[PDB]
């Protein structure tokens, strides 16, 4: 079956985003307003957006099973490739598939194409990323499934500068057995087919979003104007040597 | 920085 130890897998990741994905959106009041009427207006709203969101995928990184037991360095580096990754993934628990937009709960804090655009964001990087957003939310995929793929993309062996790579793989392929054995177990056809290759696929989409996404931040915070905008904890995470 | 010391432990 699942056996005890992927339950248990499953109930700690679930807790883990509960307890870091708050579906009210509440503490969004306190992020600096989103500014639409460039100048990048877009750019201190979704900044803090962003930083929110880093604090959340670290606090949910230190609850996957096995995470705990990396050296302090390879855990770095492992938040530092993945952030932007799982704040793609983590987004799609609001995208909304019908107008291509982000709707977290408030009618200035749904976001389309032209908002990322207004943080210095091109379709080079915007159009990939609605299509990864559509594609992913046509997979269905149950929560369980959802915290599965995120924990896998956060311990990837093959990320710049890990250093223990073959203990990354080992608590990847706990968490990869776990995810194909739910499936098997628990996601009806059609949905179900070939959907664990679908989901490893999207994690190959997330890289090339992640290498876009890394240049044109590259870009847009060589502009002080730009950097005096940016949180701290953006700039280390996004940024640092 | 931050990162590091959020995860210190
Ligand atoms: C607006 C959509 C999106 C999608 C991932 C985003 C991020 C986090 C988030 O939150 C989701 C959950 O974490 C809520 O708890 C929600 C709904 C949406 C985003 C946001 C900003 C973005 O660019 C930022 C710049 O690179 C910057 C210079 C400021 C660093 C990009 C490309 C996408």
């Amino acid at each position: 079956k699942l056996s005890e130890e992927q339950q248990h897998i499953i109930a700690i990741l679930l807790d883990a985003h509960h307890k870091t994905y708050d579906p009210t959106y509440a503490d969004f009041r306190d992020f600096r307003p989103p500014v639409r009427m460039s100048p990048l207006s877009m750019l201190p709203h979704l900044a803090d957006l962003v930083s929110y969101s880093i604090q959340k995928v670290i606090g949910f990184a230190k609850m996957i099973p096995g995470f705990r037991d990396l050296t302090s360095d390879d855990q770095i580096v492992l938040l530092k490739s993945s952030a932007i990754e799982v704040i793609m993934l983590r987004s799609n628990q609001s995208f909304t598939m019908d107008d291509m937009s982000w709707d977290c709960g408030s009618q200035d804090y749904k976001y389309d194409v032209t908002d990322v655009s207004k943080a210095g964001h091109t379709l080079e990087l915007i159009e990939p990323l609605i299509k990864f957003q559509v594609g992913l939310k046509k997979l269905n995929l149950h929560e369980e499934e959802h915290v599965l793929l995120m924990a896998i993309c956060i311990v990837s062996p093959d990320r710049p500068g890990v250093q223990d790579a073959k203990l990354v793989e080992a608590i990847q392929d706990r968490l990869s057995n776990t995810l194909q054995t739910y499936i098997r177990c628990r996601h009806p056809p059609p949905g179900s087919h070939q959907l664990y290759a679908k989901m490893i696929q999207k994690l190959a989409d997330l890289r090339s979003l992640n290498e876009e996404h890394s240049k044109q931040y590259r870009s847009l915070s060589f502009q002080p104007e730009n950097s005096m905008k940016l949180t701290p904890l953006v700039l280390e995470v996004f940024g640092n040597e | 920085p931050m990162l590091m010391n959020l995860l210190k432990d």
